[PDB]
């Protein structure tokens, strides 16, 4: 079909410092030389509309920075990406203030999000109505419950129509009576063709929701293509890696962060 | 030229945004107060007080200046201070304190100093009012004169607003400047005629020819010009209005150069 | 065997404003009566050594509001609380500052926590060993990722020895590797013979972790007893609501909300 | 007497957790500025040298004060007010910010801000050797006086910590209190010998005696007697000892009762 998204040759790299002698020397010094890391390293995948694709790898892989990268919120050190349509991400708690109400909070989070005051006005009963907060919607946030602020915001945050969409580790918040609610969500805006990034550790999630699957080692792009091909691949990695000694492991994780390291 | 045309639509397109988001700060600051957004206007008062008791009674031995009290004096010279002391302070740290919650969403990130600066441009408002109406108790009364503010509490604004977009964006990428600015303001307090007049004509005269380069000079005399003197002040001293022009535009430009160059690494430095 | 602790007609109570001036002239006037809402109303429950409860309930319950009161973290306004022993709660993100590296973050919550100077010494290398962090634990917090957060403040915060355990939502952190040493050291922890109170949805956790339910409904004790007893009747509950239909939840909840406010 | 107790005992058992706490602060404080822990020496200095161009050099006309220049004079009078001011105005502030983080853990509430103000007591030690390292440049020497100092800056600081005990309670309850504080500090400020000295045998006599029931007059005074008038103070001015001395007493026994009477319902008014 059409690309919708194309990512090309992204790098992204970070400076390490021991002292502030050392930060200031390199601020200075044009020629000072520095250890630094890659987070991320020669990336590039083509993604279509209506693809769902589930981003999958270890602690410190590197998935959030893709995801950011992606998202709009950082910029890569080399190559580019380009986005064909909108794009939303969903960060449910970024724009709740404890000191203001929950009515005061939607409107706050939907003028921080790019609404116009006619749209909040019409959307905000919606909203209301969906959270199910009932007369606590007339008190401030900080004298909510955990679950009762993930609702409010899961709600005022569900009502983005994108053409790409990015979740991170956040399908479902709430009780059992709410889950289902957020997962029917989330199936409907599957079926109107929409292009999902995901990241998760739940493999059954990703086995009934994703259709693609990106494999990311030591900031590298291990395997990329459909379910049914690449997450046998990596569960069968998983379960070998359980059956090896302490050693093995501590040994592994070391030749992983010898590459991302390199002086220059 | 781009990134001047950038900024300039992103505000003119944004003003009920810009508005909104100042009124909402304003609730967040004043929260868990008794009095609630009674302390906009009670903190500024009461630091004109000591300021009268120190330097009025103490120092000058309460002796009018030009045929008017030095508490009227005072009282109008010192207005718009507070102002623009607190708007530089918090606009310094707006980019750094509010970054993160917006970063994610499409948002117009010039307008992020604008509106902790009409946070405060609200209180100044009260005060100004409040200043206009207690002179009425001496039989100082509006004159014609007063429509000159519709250009001179505008001009403020900008000023400091200017300042700001500047101050943003060198404290994202070093953080020291946080605490020069501290050091400056005082400066540009004392070296001003908020509280005293030069004598001339000697090793003052100096000073006061270097004290006509600071732009507060402009702003409280041209206020008392309108308030109490009842003279046009632009008949006298349109040099120095147009060098203040000139000192706004030069600040506005630098910084929506310097602001458009780096806006979209400021996740690195923050 | 011996009661560890000891609950006693524990009410919480908490004033609801809407002005200022209401808020005021409460703070003023003896006499003024004003809206009251009944997170807790009087829970009476015996705890004994070795004994593991697990707290359920749907949002708003009052779980958090009882963990914290049993924690000493939030006192009562009526009843009291009697314990034998010493108290912990497993909270890991409390004492955590980015602006500190790895290394000082360990010396700082562990002094929060209560711990001497040559404690702190001798057990920094099993904890540092623990984390798996690496050449990270000489950086800055800040600079670090989601997981490796979680699996720094779980590392610090297991290493207390007390007689009465207080767990919030939390078993296992990090990838599919760190979950089952979490798992394995919670499992320690009640092989020793220690009182533990546990908060969850995870309804196969609660089975296969807790020996005692506490089903916590409106703020009130609704039951309690062995898991084998309670645990059915809280599912068959859960099993009949998803099957009303809209009108009829919010009836319910209505209903719920309506006996807990009182004015007085 | 059992308040008074309690608060004693968590003191006296914790002075390396206070000490350890106070340096975490301070790293924590500085830590993105490329200058570091300077600036808690560079903040001071700078205050310092405009309110020696101000009162110095445009009031007096740098008129030397009992025998001495006015540099030497203002820089031994003001070392320890930054101290003051800051701790105080933090402390008011601790418990409210840190309550949260340690309120699951078991720990001793009382010491919450005395290790705040321990963070600030390192910075007024290292400009109090600053200062009489420099005042021997003109020829002012350390003499056998100097010993008054193991007495008098010990005292300094249990004033400011007495003062903190009592306002961190009091800011929980009441958050209009961290407005009070601040108009409050400054009228401490310009009624203390710091920057002038009153005429006494006048009008100006008043003032002097409501001027002495400021406790920083004692501190100002003691102090420039230890350094620069190698007097021993005590010896014509015990009965402003005697009263200071009560007072710490009496702001510690208050402080103590009220936050051992309500630390415990300390998150219903957080
Ligand atoms: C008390 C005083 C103490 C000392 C004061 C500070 C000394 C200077 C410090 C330098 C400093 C302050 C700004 C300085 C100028 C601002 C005022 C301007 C005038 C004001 C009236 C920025 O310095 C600027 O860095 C820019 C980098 O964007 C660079 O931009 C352009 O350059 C060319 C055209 O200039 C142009 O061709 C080029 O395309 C541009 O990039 C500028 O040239 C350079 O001046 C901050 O340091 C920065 O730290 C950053 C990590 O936080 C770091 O970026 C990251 O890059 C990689 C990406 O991940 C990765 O490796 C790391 O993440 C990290 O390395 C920067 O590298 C480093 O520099
Ligand atoms: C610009 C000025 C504006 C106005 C200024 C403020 C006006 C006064 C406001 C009163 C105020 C400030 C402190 C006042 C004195 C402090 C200074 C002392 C002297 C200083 C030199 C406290 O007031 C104090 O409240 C105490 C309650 O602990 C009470 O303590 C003792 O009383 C008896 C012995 O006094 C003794 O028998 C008794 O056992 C003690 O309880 C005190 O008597 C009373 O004075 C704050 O208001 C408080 O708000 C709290 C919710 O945050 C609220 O507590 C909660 O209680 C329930 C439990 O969940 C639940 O219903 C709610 O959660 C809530 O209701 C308090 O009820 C309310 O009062
Ligand atoms: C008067 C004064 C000089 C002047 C001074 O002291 N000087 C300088 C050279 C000549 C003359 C002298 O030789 O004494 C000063 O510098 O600061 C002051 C501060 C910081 C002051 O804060 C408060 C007062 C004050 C307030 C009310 C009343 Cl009713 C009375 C007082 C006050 C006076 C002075
Ligand atoms: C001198 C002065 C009076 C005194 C004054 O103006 N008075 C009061 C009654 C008599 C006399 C007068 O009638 O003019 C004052 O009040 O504030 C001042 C402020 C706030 C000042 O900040 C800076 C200076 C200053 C600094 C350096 C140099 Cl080299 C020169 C100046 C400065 C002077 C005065
Ligand atoms: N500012 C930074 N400076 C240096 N390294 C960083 C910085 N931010 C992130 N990193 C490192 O970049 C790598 C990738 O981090 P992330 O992408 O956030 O983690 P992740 O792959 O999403 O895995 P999780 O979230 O822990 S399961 C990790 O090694 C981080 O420590
Ligand atoms: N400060 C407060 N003032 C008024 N009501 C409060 C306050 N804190 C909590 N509540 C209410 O007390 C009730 C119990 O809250 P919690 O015990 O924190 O929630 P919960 O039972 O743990 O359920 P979760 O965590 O959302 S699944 C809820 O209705 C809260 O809104
Ligand atoms: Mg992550
Ligand atoms: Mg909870």
């Amino acid at each position: 079909m059409n690309v919708s998204v194309n990512i090309k040759n992204v790098t992204k790299e970070y400076r390490i410092y021991r002292t502030n002698k050392e930060r200031m020397k390199d601020a200075l010094i044009p020629k000072h030389k520095n250890k630094t890391f890659f987070a991320l390293d020669d990336i590039s995948l083509k993604a279509y509309e209506g693809d769902v694709i589930g981003l999958v790898g270890i602690n410190g892989s590197g998935k959030s920075t893709l995801s950011n990268i992606i998202g709009g919120s950082l910029s890569p050190t080399v190559g580019k990406v380009d986005r064909n349509g909108e794009v939303s991400v969903i960060a449910i708690s970024a724009g709740l203030s404890g000191q203001l109400t929950g009515i005061e909070n939607i409107e706050f989070k939907m003028l921080c999000m790019g609404f116009k005051r006619k749209e909040i006005k019409a959307m905000t009963p919606k909203i209301i109505e969906f959270s199910e907060l009932g007369e606590f919607i007339y008190q401030p946030v900080k004298k909510y419950s955990s679950g009762m602020r993930a609702k409010l915001g899961f709600s005022i945050n569900i009502t983005v129509n994108p053409d790409i969409l990015v979740i991170d580790e956040a399908l479902s918040v709430g009780d059992q009576t709410f889950a289902q609610k957020c997962l029917d969500k989330i199936y409907e805006f599957k079926e109107q063709n929409k292009t999902i990034f995901f990241v998760s550790h739940n493999l059954g999630q990703v086995r009934q929701f994703c259709t693609k699957i990106a494999w990311i080692e030591g900031g590298k792009l291990k395997d990329y293509g459909e379910l049914d091909d690449v997450l046998p691949k990596y569960e069968a990695f998983l379960n070998d890696f359980k059956k090896k000694s302490k050693a093995e492991q501590k040994e592994f994780r070391n030749k992983l962060d010898e590459s991302r390291f390199v002086i220059k | 030229m781009s990134a001047i045309g950038t900024v300039f639509k992103e505000h003119v397109k944004n003003f009920y945004l810009i508005q909104r988001l100042a009124q909402f700060q304003v609730k967040i600051i004043n929260h868990s107060n008794y009095l609630g957004v009674a302390w906009e206007l009670i903190n500024p008062v009461m630091q004109i007080m000591v300021y009268w008791m120190v330097f009025g009674l103490g120092i000058r031995s309460n002796a009018p200046i030009h045929g008017v009290p030095f508490v009227y004096w005072l009282l109008v010279g010192i207005s718009m201070w507070f102002f623009i002391n607190q708007g530089i302070l918090e606009g310094t740290k707006a980019i750094t304190q509010k970054f993160n919650q917006v970063s994610k969403m499409n948002f117009p990130l010039s307008i992020i100093p604008t509106y902790i600066v009409t946070s405060r441009f609200y209180g100044h408002l009260g005060l100004l009012l409040l200043v206009i109406i207690a002179c009425m108790f001496t039989g100082i009364y509006p004159s014609i004169h007063i429509i000159q503010l519709l250009i001179y509490v505008p001009f403020c604004f900008f000023l400091t607003a200017s300042v700001t977009l500047l101050t943003s964006t060198l404290g994202v990428l070093v953080r020291d400047t946080q605490m020069l600015m501290q050091a400056i303001l005082r400066i540009l307090f004392y070296f001003s005629p908020i509280l005293w007049l030069p004598k001339n004509h000697g090793i003052s005269g100096l000073i006061h020819e270097m004290m006509k380069y600071n732009p507060v000079y402009f702003i409280a005399e041209s206020y008392r010009a309108a308030i109490l003197y009842h003279e046009w002040y632009f008949m006298d001293h349109w040099k120095l209005m147009l060098y203040n022009f000139g000192i706004v535009a030069i600040f506005f430009a630098i910084g929506a150069y310097l602001h458009m160059k780096y806006r979209d690494q400021f996740a690195d430095f923050l």
